[PDB]
C-alpha cells in the first residue's frame, strides 16, 4: 500500500559495495552532494576535473593545441561566463547543493593528492559555477549544438 | 539507447516494469557514464549519469523511476549570412556586425603560454563562424535562458507523484531527449521533450539545413510549451518505448500521427529494424515478469536477414561461382541470431555493408519500402537480386580478407577486452536488428574486434513494495589509473549475469567492502 519506510540517516557515511558503487548517506541534502562530489572524485577524478577544465574555456590554456578547437567554440558562444549567470540565477537552496558538490571533489584531491593526475591538479579547486557550465556545455554545445553541424 | 515501461495491467504481479538503456561511446570521457546511490533523511535515488553532473539522469527509488534516449530537437539554426560591405544583407539593408574583441592562452610545448586573439562577431542571429570552404554562418541556439536544467532533473526523480513530476518538466529546462516514466502508483509515460523553436514555415529538414540569414522572416523568437509536444500516458497498448526513432510508434496501438504536429519537430523516416524489435518485443508479450521482462532485453536478432536472405540465397544459387554458392549455404542454414557460435554471422554483416551502406540504414535496395502503415514489417524483399549477388561476391572477398575465412566463428572475432580481461561477445549492430547493441569496430591485423559504442548502463526495474531491481556497467564504475573496477564487470556482462541493485539500508550493509565516514 504505503512505500517501506524511508531510512533516517543519523550520520554522513559512504557506504561502497564490492563493484566500487558508492552509497551516500547525509543527514540533509547538502550532505549528500558532498558525498556525491567526493564519490565521483575518487572514481573518476581525472577526466572530471578535465572536463571542468574545459568548460572554463581554459582547455587550450592548460593543455594546449589539442584542444584549442573547443576552446574556441566555446569562448565564442561566451558558455562559461553565461554558466556564471546561471549559477548566480539558482535558488539558494540548490546553490547549496551545488556548492557542496563541488566542495566533496574538492575535498576528496585535499585528503588524496597522489590519486590525482598531475596535468589536471591546476583545475583545483572546483566552484558550483564549473559544475553548471559543464552541464551547460554537455546539453546545449555537444548534444544540441555540435561544433560539427555549424563548422561541416 | 533503448527505453521500456510497462503498464501494471501488462504485468503479471501488477506492478510497472522499467529499462534503462542508453547507448553512448565507450571512450568518450564525457559519455562515461557513474553508477550511484544517494539517502537522505527526505529523499532517495539510486542509478546512472554521466561523470561530471550532480545530479542522476537515468535514476529510480522505492517510488518512481526515468529514462532518457537521443531525440535530436533541432534546438539550433545555422543561418548563411550574405557577406556584403564589411557587414552582411538583412531585410533589405546592410547591417553591421557586434564586434568583441576577446582572448586567450595557449600553452606551450615548453610549459609557458602565448596569448592569442579571438575576435567574436555576431549578427542578429548570434555568434558567427566561418567554415573552410568560406561559407560564413551564424548560430542562434534556443533555450540559452534555462538556467534550471539541472534542477529541473532534481526535482523530477523526486517528485511524489506524477502530477508534480510533469510540473517540473513543465518548467521546460532540459533542451532534449526522450523522457520515460513509471511509478509504483502504476502510470507510465512517453515524452518528446526538449526546447523547440516556434516557426511559421518549413519541414525539419530544411531547418536542419543552412537556413537564409538574409531576413527577418527566419528569425524565430519563441519556442513550444510542453503541450505542443508529442506524448503518451497510460495507453491503450499498456507501454511506452523509443529506440532513437521517430516519435511516431511510441506505444501500439498509437495515439497520434505526424499530422498532429508541425513538420519541424521530428522526422518521418523508416524506423530502424532495431526500434522495430522494440515494438514487436512489447507489444506481442503480455503478463511479463521481471524475470521475462530482461530475457527480452537480450535479444540479438538479424532482421535484416530475415528481410533479405529469402530472396538473396536462391539468387546467390545459380551462380558458377563455387565460393558464392558454398558462401549461400553458409547463410542460409544461419539460426539468424548474433550468438558467439554463428559461423554465417560475419559473413552477412558485409553483404550488408554493401547492401545497405555502411551504417546499414540504406534502403534503395528493397523490394518493398517501409511504410508507416506497416511499422515493424517494412521494407522486405531485395530489389536486384542480380546486383545482390555481385554484392555478395564483393562481401566474400572482404569478409576473408578482414577475419580470415567466410565461416569464423562470431564470438572468435568479436570479444569484449578490457584490463586482462578477454571474453567472447554476441549481439551487435542495431541497425541490423539487435535489440542488445554492441557497435563492432573494425577488426585488426588478426580479425579481433571490440565494443567502440553500445551497452553501458543496463537495468530493469519492478515498481513493487519493495522494488526490486538488477543492473550491469559493461565498463565498471571507474576508470583511474590502477582502480580495480573497470574490467570487473564485463565478464558478467558476457553471460548476462546481472547484478541486483541494492537500496535498502540492510542490503547495503551486508554488501560493504569500504566506509568512508565524512563532515560537511
Ligand atoms: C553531433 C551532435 O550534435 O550529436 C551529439 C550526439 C551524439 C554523437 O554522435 O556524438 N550521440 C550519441 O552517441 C547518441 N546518444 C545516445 O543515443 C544516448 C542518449 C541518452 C543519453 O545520452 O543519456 C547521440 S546523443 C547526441
Amino acid at each position: 500500500q504505503a512505500p517501506i519506510a524511508a531510512y533516517k540517516p543519523r550520520s554522513n557515511e559512504i557506504l561502497w559495495d564490492g563493484y566500487g558503487v558508492p552509497h551516500i548517506y547525509g543527514v540533509d541534502a547538502p550532505s549528500a552532494f558532498y558525498g556525491y562530489g567526493w564519490a565521483q572524485a575518487r572514481s573518476h577524478g581525472d577526466n572530471i576535473l578535465r572536463l571542468y577544465g574545459e568548460a572554463r574555456g581554459k582547455g587550450a590554456e592548460y593543455w594546449g593545441p589539442d584542444y584549442e578547437q573547443t576552446t574556441v567554440w566555446l569562448l565564442t558562444n561566451g558558455v562559461p561566463e553565461r554558466a556564471q549567470q546561471w549559477y548566480a540565477q539558482q535558488s539558494p537552496d540548490f546553490r547549496a547543493n551545488l556548492d557542496a558538490f563541488a566542495a566533496g571533489i574538492n575535498a576528496y584531491a585535499q585528503q588524496n593528492p597522489d590519486d590525482i593526475s598531475p596535468e589536471v591538479r591546476q583545475v583545483l579547486p572546483v566552484s558550483g559555477a564549473d559544475v553548471v557550465a559543464h552541464a551547460h556545455r554537455l546539453m546545449n554545445f555537444l548534444y544540441v549544438a555540435s561544433p560539427g553541424r555549424t563548422l561541416g | 539507447s533503448n527505453s521500456w515501461a510497462v503498464a501494471p495491467g501488462k504485468t503479471a504481479n501488477g506492478n510497472a516494469l522499467l529499462l534503462q538503456n542508453p547507448h553512448l561511446s565507450w571512450t568518450t570521457d564525457y559519455f562515461t557514464y557513474y553508477e550511484a546511490h544517494l539517502v537522505t533523511p527526505d529523499f532517495e535515488i539510486y542509478g546512472a549519469t554521466q561523470i561530471g553532473l550532480p545530479v542522476i539522469r537515468f535514476a529510480f527509488n522505492q517510488r518512481m523511476g526515468i529514462t532518457n534516449t537521443v531525440n535530436g530537437m533541432v534546438g539550433a539554426t545555422n543561418y548563411r549570412l550574405t557577406l556584403q560591405d564589411g557587414g552582411y544583407l538583412y531585410d533589405g539593408q546592410v547591417r553591421p556586425f557586434e564586434r568583441r574583441q576577446a582572448s586567450y592562452r595557449l600553452r606551450q610545448a615548453d610549459g609557458s603560454t602565448v596569448d592569442k586573439p579571438l575576435e567574436i562577431r555576431s549578427s542578429v542571429h548570434g555568434p558567427v563562424f566561418e567554415r573552410a570552404d568560406g561559407t560564413a554562418v551564424a548560430v542562434r541556439v534556443a533555450g540559452l535562458d534555462r538556467p534550471g536544467m539541472l534542477e529541473q532533473y532534481f526535482d523530477m526523480i523526486t517528485a511524489h507523484s506524477f502530477d508534480d513530476y510533469e510540473a517540473a518538466m513543465a518548467r521546460m529546462q532540459v533542451p532534449t531527449f526522450n523522457i520515460v516514466y513509471a511509478d509504483r502508483e502504476g502510470t507510465i509515460n512517453y515524452s518528446f521533450n526538449g526546447v523547440a523553436p516556434k516557426r511559421a514555415e518549413g519541414d525539419i529538414a530544411f531547418w536542419q539545413g543552412n537556413v537564409p540569414g538574409d531576413s527577418s522572416r527566419y528569425l524565430w523568437t519563441e519556442t513550444h510549451p510542453l503541450d505542443d509536444l508529442p506524448r503518451v500516458t497510460n495507453p491503450p497498448g499498456g507501454f511506452v518505448q523509443n529506440s532513437n526513432d521517430p516519435p511516431w510508434t511510441p506505444t501500439w496501438p498509437v495515439t497520434y500521427c505526424p499530422a498532429n504536429h508541425p513538420s519541424y519537430l521530428a522526422p518521418q523516416t523508416p524506423h530502424s529494424l532495431r526500434a522495430q524489435q522494440s515494438v514487436r518485443l512489447m507489444s506481442e508479450n503480455d503478463d511479463l515478469t521481471l524475470e521475462r521482462f530482461m530475457a527480452l532485453q537480450f535479444s540479438h536478432r538479424a532482421v535484416m536477414a530475415d528481410r533479405t536472405l529469402p530472396d538473396l540465397i536462391p539468387a546467390a544459387l545459380i551462380d558458377p561461382d563455387p565460393e558464392v554458392q558454398a558462401a549461400a549455404r553458409l547463410l542460409a542454414a544461419w539460426d539468424r541470431d548474433f550468438t558467439s557460435d554463428s559461423r554465417a554471422a560475419l559473413l552477412f554483416e558485409e553483404w550488408a555493408r554493401l547492401f545497405a551502406g555502411q551504417n546499414f540504414a540504406g534502403q534503395a535496395a528493397f523490394a518493398t519500402p517501409w511504410s508507416l502503415d506497416k511499422p515493424v514489417s517494412t521494407p522486405y524483399g531485395v530489389r536486384d537480386p542480380k546486383a545482390a549477388v555481385d554484392q555478395l561476391r564483393t562481401a566474400i572477398a572482404n569478409t576473408k580478407r578482414k577475419y580470415g575465412a567466410i565461416d569464423r566463428p562470431f564470438g572468435d572475432a568479436s570479444r569484449m577486452i578490457l584490463n586482462d580481461v578477454n571474453v567472447p561477445g554476441a549481439a551487435g549492430y542495431g541497425n541490423l536488428g539487435s535489440f542488445r547493441v554492441f557497435t563492432w569496430s573494425d577488426p585488426d591485423e588478426n580479425g579481433i574486434r571490440t565494443p567502440v559504442h553500445g551497452e553501458t548502463w543496463v537495468a530493469m526495474i519492478e515498481f513493487s513494495t519493495p522494488v526490486r531491481a538488477y543492473g550491469l556497467m559493461s565498463y565498471g564504475n571507474s576508470r583511474q589509473p590502477g582502480t580495480t573496477h573497470y574490467s570487473d564487470q564485463i565478464e558478467r556482462v558476457s553471460r548476462a549475469d546481472f547484478r541486483e541493485l541494492l537500496l535498502r539500508r540492510e542490503q547495503v550493509e551486508a554488501a560493504v567492502q569500504e566506509r568512508t565516514p565524512f563532515n560537511f
